RNA sequence: UCCGCUGGUUCCUUCCGAAACAUGUCGCAGCAUGACCUGACUUGAGAUCGUCGGUGGAGUAGAGCACUGAUUGGCGAUUCCGGGGAUCCCUCGCUCGCUUGUCAAACUCCAAACCCCCCGUCAUCCUAGAAAGUCGGAGUCCGGACUGCUGGGGUAAGCUUGUAGUCCGUAAGGGAGACAACCCAGCCCGUGGUUAAGGUCCCCAAGUGUCGACUAAGUGUUAAUACUAAAGGGCGU
RNA sequence: UGGGGCCCCGAAAAUUGACGGGGCUCAAGUCGACCACCGAUACCACGGAGUACCGCAAGGUAAUCUCGUAGGAAGGCGUUG
RNA sequence: CCUGGGGCGGGACGCCCUUGAAAAGAUAUCAAGGGCGCGCAAUGGUUGACUCAAGCGGGUCGGAAACUCGCUGAAGAGUGCAAGAGCAUAAGUCAGCCUGACGUUAUUCAGCAUAGCAGUGGAUGACGAGACGAAAGUCGGCUCUAGCGAACUUUUGAGCCUCCUUGGUGGGGGCCAAAAAUGACAGAAAAGUUACCCCGGGGAUAAUUGAGUCGUUGCCGGCAAGAGUACAUAUCGACCCGGCAGCUUGCUACCUCGAUGUCGGUUCUUUCCAUCCUGGCCGUGCAGCAGCGGCCAAGGGUGAGGUUGUUCGCCUAUUAAA
RNA sequence: GAGUUUGGCGGCCAUAGCGGUAGGGCAACUCCUGUACCCAUCCCGAACACAGCAGAUAAGCCUGCCCGCGUUCCUUACUGUACUGAAGUGUGCGAGCCUUCGGGAACUCUGGAUCGCUGCCAAGCUCA
């Protein structure tokens, strides 16, 4: 499915309808200084690690298209609950 | 297997007679009920908005308020008192 | 005036028919009540037609039932002296005739019980597995309720 | 497979063939016998069943064959008119494991008939009334119900 | 064309082709009196109609025939007559006490500068509150009757007599 | 040790008295929450197990073919789409109608009886406390049966799985030979009386009862019944 | 010829056995009706016990109180100190 | 885990529609028909303008296959995809303008009747901004009901709060929302084998006997289609229809799992009759001999051997019959 | 002030629909006449829109009638039939069915009716 790259919608911050650009959200790398990373390193020893020796699960048949809507005026983005599509493109 | 949707077993409940299919009489959509009035719930299948559950079809509710276009009814369901919201298209005054 | 006498007991009866019996004050067999002829009581009696015998009662039968089985609070037996003290009628026959004519009420006897607990029928009844129209005792006896009421005195 | 299996009516109808799969075709070929373009037959006798039963298409075909043979032999090829009034609409099924998933497969069709319902009607001349009566008696021997013959038209023409 | 028991015949007003029940439903949900403006080929007519379970009730009514007593001799079936009838309807409704409504043109096409919108402008200019957008109104000159310049010299008197009828109609409700 | 699995768990009377069901659960021999039982308190005026009438919901039974599909011939036409041995020289299956014959869980032009909500009414209960609320204690989530629903499935089953009522479970006593649940009957103790169901030839209390017929087979002498043989035939009567 | 009642044929099982048994034939069977009687702890009457609620008490009311498994609630008996 | 034992098969293990379901509601099964784990910046919103399917007639190798005209046509079309429901001056088709397929938030329904239970989903509102439109209105996607997921964790968005005496930096912790999945779908990170097996229980649940049933099995009957050089019925007995027995195999799960000792044979006793012989009969397509068919009859008899554990069956030679 | 004709908006939504037949317009409506204009055609002033002197009741509309199909209501027969609530020591080998009291069709048939009824307003008119 296609969505326009730019369309006019509501900005929650400026509280008006402005043009907004849609940007796909990329998942970031997990920090090594978060409390869960420190806990994993602390629970690392001899033997089973508990939840830190779990193997990651499966995947749903289609993931949601993680989109972020940045207002062109205030340059602030907001993200809304998103649809679930096999193939996603931007309408240009 | 068998589902648990709202429209469960609604083939004839939410069906219209042959010569009442189409646009319903519009007078039923602009009727006003007073507080405490007894109204029947006779769902109009063509009006797909503001329709109470088909479980309350055939029940008489008491008007207890208004929530915009819709009316708030106190409708008895078994031994409980349920608050049912209905557009006047699905409602009908009781006649004494 | 209906005469309603219960002839079948309470085991294996639907709760709706049994509750109708209780609203007629017929909790036990051989118990009799007298109710007016309005459609409410008519439908109630039609509801319990398979457990009672009913019909129109005459003044003589009402007089005998009042004298032999009328009771007051504390289980006292109705008498003529109490009737003359608490009613404008001299005797019980005149009171029963007034009640049948509708110009008096059994509630016009102070402390009188609305239930008449009758004796079992002498020489038996026609049977509680058939209706009156089938040769049994159940159901509508019409004016012939007085025969059964006479044999239950 | 005896007719006593699918004989009693204990169930609802099973006739909507778009919700089922694979019904064997009926054995009964014709439903009108004799002279089909004649209506001025004065005597008209019919065979009525007297119990509520299901008649399989093979039983209907057997009864039709025997009655038609008797009529053609006695009254001639066009001395009678014979009508099989009922069509086998019910689908018979059988469970062919045990009682698990026991909903059966379709094995045939049957006609669900009511008491006093006409099965066969025969129209003949006055002189062939007893022959038609005899033929319908033989037809009823092939059916899973007790039957009786009744005269519908021309009762005064026989006695 | 009732073919049989399963045939559905429309409502009588729909069979006659005189009402749109979808539009009527949309207009009744206002719970406001409808300003019903209808026009025939020879004159224009305005009504104030409120709904009842027994049928519509009319509160006020102005027709083009009423203008002729105020000093109008032009055609009753053009823009000047429609505007004047709208003005009279609005003034009369204000006299009665009713002062609000919504425009009900029914099946009539919505065209800028139409007679319906001239009647609407006449209603607006009398103080009778009714929602609208000014871009659908006719130009003031053609409400005065500048189309008289088309073929007819006798029609050339329409502006001054339109002004005279307007002032008299104001005076009647002044 | 632990176990959701097995066995046991000790005095009396009195008041009340279930559930063998739903949802979730590595849940299915368990548990939680709720329904249902029990105790107490608060509150303070109604409630509805039943009737009758009325305003409403009906889409089941039955019925019917008007829709969706099936289904049987006859008759009339599609100079149309096509089966048979150069002017497609002429033969004709389906298709569409008017009559005939049949149907439907998942068809409906129709359409009950039950039933459900609400209003009034009578009736019953209720200030010796309605409806409502709060809190304490649970058991229970192996059920079974009869009578209906042609309940569904099944060749059927004292089969399996539903539903309404009522029972056994937990129900004595009376009666059916005996009989968990079939009939009378719900039962504090004692005495007297009269009945119920059922019975009255003896066993065995009460009829070798009455009237009118039938049966010749010891047929039968068997309400319900898991405890009772059919189609077919008989110038038996 | 048709419609009916009862009976007969159709009708074969394993220890000796089942209308409950004896037996029964214008019946002691079946059908249609009827009469009288017997027969419960039901119902009625009397007397008694308990219970619920009310009542300062005395006592009053109970046709609408008296079966009961799981189980809740109340009051008592007993053992040793 | 469910399961007409278990296992194999399957998923009735999450969601949605029709029937079952008995005209309120509820209602089970490895009940029946099934479907869904999506697709779509248009296949969405609004306004305007139109009306669909299919027939009939007219129109040039534009064929009874195109496109166009007229008539009929409440829908026999279309509306993305199951089923059911809804819709015609439209909820359909085309076109103009658009992005409401909007941020925040409250209730009540229904999943989960009555009657507690979650993530959710769906109706009605509020706040704030808009699109279309004269306005009324409509729009919280695609007519309504499927297309989905807790806690913890990470990452992302906006602005804030906070980190142990105080201020600052780097790095952490938190609040609200979005994304990533647990389909055994109210969420364990999870392969077998045991006949070497053990323990606790269960007739709550199977192998076996018993009970029920009788599809199947064995044995019959009704009607007689016909065959029988003719002749249904000496003999055979089609199609369909109705049974009996419980001696085959199934079905079922009522009894028994704190054990009712398996198959076959042997020994000994007994019963049934649907009779193989022996006795008595009837028919014959019965000359006699001997058959074939049937009826009565259960007193007596019904044996010996080869193979095979066999039951059963085959074979051998006797025999009144074996 | 009562009624009528016409017009507008409606209610119930076929008793109103489909079809046939005969009458009317003085006002009103309408068909109808044009396209300077506002507004319009995926082309077309056909529509919509505007401006309208004539012609016309042939249409729409109105009034009368017709039972022809459709619908709705009544009537007679079917029939108190089908079905069904309650109860039953009534009954069947069985699938089942019956009796009593209470409810009660559908279809078809005989004969009729039904070719809308109706609310608000306005305007022409017909008055004592
Ligand atoms: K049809
Ligand atoms: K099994
Ligand atoms: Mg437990
Ligand atoms: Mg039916
Ligand atoms: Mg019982
Ligand atoms: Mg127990
Ligand atoms: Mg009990
Ligand atoms: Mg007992
Ligand atoms: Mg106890
Ligand atoms: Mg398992
Ligand atoms: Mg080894
Ligand atoms: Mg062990
Ligand atoms: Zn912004």
């Amino acid at each position: 499915m296609k969505i326009p790259k730019r369309f006019r919608t509501y900005c929650p911050f400026c509280k008006t309808h402005n043009e907004v650009v849609v940007e796909r959200v990329k998942k970031g790398q997990a920090s090594s200084m978060t409390h869960i990373a420190r806990q994993k390193k602390r629970q690392e020893g001899i033997g089973n690690s508990g939840k830190f020796s779990k193997v990651p699960g499966g995947d749903k048949p289609t993931k949601r298209i993680w989109l972020r809507y940045r207002c062109t005026v205030c340059k602030k983005a907001h993200q809304r609950p998103c649809f679930r599509a096999k193939k996603f493109e931007f309408k240009e | 297997t068998n589902s648990h949707g709202e429209k469960r077993c609604t083939r004839y409940k939410l069906q219209k007679t042959v010569r009442e299919r189409g646009i319903s009489p519009v007078s039923r959509a602009i009727q006003e009920f007073e507080e405490g009035q007894m109204v029947h719930i006779d769902i109009d299948p063509s009006v797909q908005k503001g329709m109470p559950n088909p479980k309350f079809q055939g029940s008489t509710g008491k008007v207890i308020g208004q929530r915009g276009r819709s009316y708030v009814l106190e409708v008895r369901s078994g031994n409980a008192m349920k608050e049912v919201f209905s557009l006047p298209q699905h409602l009908k005054p009781q006649k004494y | 005036m209906y005469a309603v006498v219960r002839l079948r007991g309470q085991v294996n009866v639907r709760y709706t028919i049994e509750d109708t019996m209780k609203m007629l004050r017929l909790h036990k067999v051989n118990h009799c009540v007298f109710v007016p002829e309005n459609p409410h009581y008519k439908g109630m009696v039609q509801k319990v037609k398979d457990y009672v015998a009913y019909g129109k009662i005459d003044a003589k039968t009402l007089a005998e039932v009042l004298e032999n089985r009328g009771r007051l609070e504390g289980d006292t037996r109705l008498t003529e002296e109490y009737i003359r003290e608490n009613t404008d009628y001299d005797s019980i026959q005149a009171f029963a005739e007034a009640v049948i004519e509708g110009k008096s009420s059994l509630k016009d006897i102070p402390k009188l019980k609305p239930v008449f607990r009758l004796h079992p029928p002498r020489k038996g009844h026609a049977g509680i597995k058939r209706t009156v129209q089938q040769g049994g005792v159940l159901g509508n006896h019409d004016e012939n309720i007085n025969v059964l009421l006479h044999k239950m005195r | 497979k005896p007719g006593s299996m699918y004989r009693n009516v204990r169930q609802r109808s099973f006739t909507r063939r778009k919700y089922m799969g694979g019904v064997p075709g009926s054995q009964v070929i014709h439903y009108d016998m004799g002279d089909k373009a004649n209506t001025s037959f004065p005597v008209k006798i019919s065979l009525i069943v007297e119990e509520k039963c299901q008649i399989r298409h093979t039983a209907l075909e057997a009864a039709r064959i025997t009655a038609n043979r008797h009529l053609v032999a006695d009254t001639g090829k066009m001395g009678f008119y014979m009508k099989l009034r009922v069509y086998p609409h019910e689908v018979i099924r059988e469970n062919k494991s045990g009682m698990r998933r026991a909903f059966g497969k379709n094995v045939g069709t049957a006609a669900r008939v009511k008491p006093m319902q006409k099965i066969f009607t025969v129209a003949v001349e006055k002189q062939n009334f007893k022959a038609a009566k005899e033929a319908l008696w033989h037809a009823g021997q092939k059916l899973p119900t007790p039957c009786r013959i009744v005269v519908d038209e021309g009762a005064e023409l026989v006695q | 064309m009732a073919t049989g028991p399963r045939y559905k015949v429309p409502f009588r007003r729909r069979r006659e082709g005189r009402t749109n029940y979808h539009l009527r439903l949309k207009l009744l949900l206002s719970r406001q009196d409808r300003v019903v403006v209808r026009k025939s080929s020879r004159n224009v007519q305005i009504q104030l109609i409120a709904p009842t379970p027994d049928g519509d009730i009319t509160y006020s009514s102005a027709v083009s025939n009423e203008l002729a007593k105020y000093g109008y001799t032009g055609a009753t079936g053009n823009t000047t007559a429609a505007y004047l009838t709208g003005l009279l309807f609005g003034l009369k409704s204000l006299q009665k006490g009713y002062e609000g409504g919504i425009l009900d043109i029914g099946l009539q096409a919505s065209s800028a500068g139409s007679r319906v919108y001239a009647a609407l402008k006449g209603v607006v200019d009398s103080g009778f509150e009714i929602p609208c957008s000014p871009e659908v109104f006719p130009p003031d000159e053609r409400i005065r009757g500048e189309h008289i310049a088309g073929y007819r010299e006798e029609s050339s008197d329409l502006p001054e007599q339109f002004e005279a009828t307007k002032e008299k109609i104001f005076a009647e409700f002044s």
